[PDB]
RNA sequence: UUCAUCUAGACAGCCGGACGGUGGCCAUGGAAGUCGGAAUCCGCUAAGGAGUGUGUAACAACUCACCGGCCGAAUGAACUA
């Protein structure tokens, strides 16, 4: 549902992470605490991949993907692309891109259903994105900004987007989409949304600095949220 | 409170002019001192990729300059060797302005950004197009 | 089963007190506990210290005043400091008051114990002025009677 | 108003309800025990003065269902305990006092600090 | 819950002593002299504070 | 050098008891001899304070004023060079 972590001592998690439907991607210097927010919680549904991308450590930036596909960069060694095929189900399908837009994460932001890319994109990619991932592809730039995927966390149910954003802005965004769209802060107010935050359809992770009156306002376009337990005994 | 980073060659002392990535008015960088730096009779402290280094701007908007205020090195021409083994350079050199913690004040970058500037600073990964 | 006493000490109207924290270790009780407490202090003031001890085996009531100590003459009266130093007829009624107070005294006849009972209360003004020290030193009353 | 529910940080569980809350919402603010009184070993020598804090930093509430086992094994006159699923100090229990960052005193206290668990409506969303 | 039975115990190793007040060496309580040498065994002691 | 205790039992330690009204009473989250202000009483007495202290969340536990035995010849203070 809604549960808040940090990797070594940095509150953002999609840098450091990629949460997916039917997969989960984890860098690999991190302490058991931050493991056991994704293990405990996902349980034996998806599997936790440990792995790196390109020698580093920041595979949810770098990496782009749904239920159906993953792209990884030119830059991807094929020892960590081996790793990632075995692990990983049978359904899923997995593809080297060439690009010269190498960061695929915050090109690209996408779902089950929609995809909105960095406009700059060439048109040999967009059959690839399209073809891979099963997805129409969309060219949109979030108000004042070209990099999609920092500043607007997605999913199948809603979308939390960039704070200073016109609310005319986010309707034409919302036909596009066909979701309802809320722009917040994540993290004690950092505009940084869709790195600050991963999500799926069962679970959203966020940093600890993320207060409150932030949390509740994620769980609520999400519609995660939701005993016997507690009572009076005395 | 800067993070572990395996050591690359010293290409910027005190005194460099470096270009200014980001999109916050600014247009280039006035170094004058790098975070973390030793202690020796004669010798300029030096930037590298991934430092951060205190900056002052020189060309710009006038609320920005007059200032000192820390800055991320996301580019350097010196060449420099990596582990797996290529020497590698860029075209120019270039930064980012950013606050004190390590968050970054600048919406996106233009151009390329080094790869060793992204694993150890967050906030430079999330904004960047390119990583090498 | 096992037998357990306790003891506690003042209140008037409604007082955690010694409970509370001998509580912890008994059975957790916060809404019976002072109800029993309110049983026993009942027709009795909350400025006044009152001294009970309870006895209970699983959520069990035991409301008593033992009143050895300064209860007894505390009991009659009609109430920076409020001072207690008033002025009382004991004579006759302490007489009647110490015997309720010597049930061990552990001393010989009610003469014995009407000279500790009247130097307990150092407060009240007694029978006529004083009822303390000098006046209260022989008693003529009473004595022989209650033996 | 609604019900409120307490959940718990990075455990995301309800540790209490509302039909709580013994909240002794006014301070004293006068000298003795609105201010914290730092004495010395002799003579009730007086060293430091610490002015309260604005709001009340914690939860006073009853002794629960999950508090159960761990108030009966071992039970002392002290402790601290945890969310059953995360082991982490989110509160304590003192049967003696610790007024409220802020200051009166209570009853025998379950405190359960403000920092690292949160408070959330029971009722539906707000729908902003 | 540091059962004060035990303090007592801890108490005297540590709070119940004796401190020099020229050299701060930690002495026995009913001690009049300082053992150290550096200080000339001097007679000016003083309890250590309590907490 | 000058004083004072001492087989009429010293100093040191050991060995007993330290009880009854006692959690007295105002004092306040809680103070029971010990955070303290004013009060200072009786009983059992060989003798024992509404209390010299350590300590206790509040008690306790210990210790002391005091009470009587044993051990048995030296001990204490202020100085001067």
């Amino acid at each position: 549902m809604a549960t808040r972590t940090q990797f070594e001592n940095s509150n953002e998690i999609g840098v450091f992470s990629k949460l997916t439907n039917t997969y989960c991607l984890v860098a690999v210097g991190g302490s058991e605490n931050f493991y056991s927010a994704f293990e405990a919680e996902l349980g034996d549904a998806i599997p936790i991949v440990h792995t790196t991308i390109a020698g580093t450590r920041i595979i949810g930036r770098m990496t782009a993907g749904n239920r159906r596909g993953l792209l990884v960069p030119t830059q991807t060694t094929d020892q960590e692309l081996q790793h990632l095929r075995n692990s990983l189900p049978d359904s899923v399908k997995i593809q080297r891109v060439e690009e010269r837009l190498s960061a695929l994460g915050n090109v690209i932001c996408c779902n089950d259903y929609v995809a909105l890319v960095h406009p700059d994109i060439d048109r040999e990619t967009e059959e690839l994105i399209s073809d891979v991932l099963g997805v129409e592809v969309f060219r949109q730039t979030i108000s004042g900004n070209i990099l999609v995927g920092s500043y607007c966390s997605l999913s199948n149910q809603g979308g939390l987007v960039h704070p200073q954003t016109s609310v005319q802005d986010q309707e034409e965004l919302s036909s596009l989409l066909q979701v309802p769209l809320v722009a917040g802060t994540v993290n004690r107010g950092s505009s940084v949304v869709g790195a600050g935050m991963v999500v799926n359809d069962y679970l959203a992770v966020t940093g600890l600095d993320t207060t409150a009156p932030e949390l509740s306002v994620i769980e609520s376009i999400f519609r995660l949220q939701d005993e016997s337990i507690s009572g009076n005994l005395r | 409170a800067q993070g572990t980073k395996f050591r690359i060659s010293l290409g910027l002392p005190v005194g460099a002019i470096m270009n200014c990535a980001d999109n916050s008015g600014a247009r280039n960088l006035y170094i004058i001192a790098v975070k973390g730096s030793g202690s020796r009779l004669n010798r300029l402290p030096a930037a590298s990729l991934g430092d951060m280094v205190m900056a002052t701007v020189k060309k710009g908007k006038p609320e920005l300059r007059k200032k000192v205020m820390p800055a991320i090195v996301v580019r350097q021409a010196k060449s420099w060797r990596r582990r797996d083994g290529v020497f590698l350079y860029f075209e120019d050199n270039a930064g980012v302005i950013a606050n004190p913690k390590g968050e970054m004040k600048g919406s996106a970058i233009t151009g390329p950004v080094g790869k060793e500037c992204a694993d150890l600073w967050p906030r430079v990964a999330s904004n960047s197009g390119v990583v090498v | 089963x096992x037998x357990x006493x306790x003891x506690x000490x003042x209140x008037x109207x409604x007082x955690x007190x010694x409970x509370x924290x001998x509580x912890x270790x008994x059975x957790x009780x916060x809404x019976x506990x002072x109800x029993x407490x309110x049983x026993a202090t009942k027709e009795f003031k909350g400025i006044k210290v009152t001294v009970q001890l309870k006895i209970q085996n699983r959520q069990a009531a035991a409301s008593v005043v033992p009143s050895a100590s300064s209860l007894v003459i505390t009991a009659l009266k009609e109430p920076k400091n409020v001072k207690h130093s008033g002025n009382i007829q004991l004579d006759e009624i302490i007489x009647x008051x110490x015997x309720x107070x010597x049930x061990x005294x552990x001393x010989x006849x009610x003469x014995x114990x009407x000279x500790x009972x009247x130097x307990x209360x150092x407060x009240x003004x007694x029978x006529x002025x004083x009822x303390x020290x000098x006046x209260x030193x022989x008693x003529x009353x009473x004595x022989x009677x209650x033996x | 108003s609604k019900v409120t529910a307490v959940r718990c940080k990075k455990c995301r569980t309800k540790l209490a309800l509302s039909t709580s809350f013994i909240a002794h919402d006014p301070p004293s603010k006068e000298s003795s025990e609105g201010h914290f009184i730092k004495r010395a070993a002799n003579s009730h020598r007086i060293i430091d003065i610490q002015e309260s804090q604005a709001n009340c930093s914690h939860f006073f509430i009853e002794p629960l269902k999950w508090m159960q086992p761990e108030l009966q094994g071992k039970q002392e006159l002290e402790g601290k305990f945890s969310c059953p699923g995360c082991s982490s100090k989110v509160g304590g229990y003192n049967w003696k006092g610790s007024r409220c960052s802020c200051g009166k005193w209570v009853i025998p206290a379950i405190h359960l600090q403000t920092s690292k668990v949160d408070q959330f409506p029971l009722q539906s969303t707000a729908l902003p | 819950i540091i059962e004060p039975s035990l303090k007592a115990l801890a108490s005297k190793y540590n709070c119940d002593k004796s401190v020099c007040r020229k050299c701060y060496a930690r002495l026995p309580p009913r001690a009049t002299n300082c053992r150290k040498r550096k200080c000339g065994h001097t007679n000016q002691l003083r309890p250590k504070k309590k907490l």
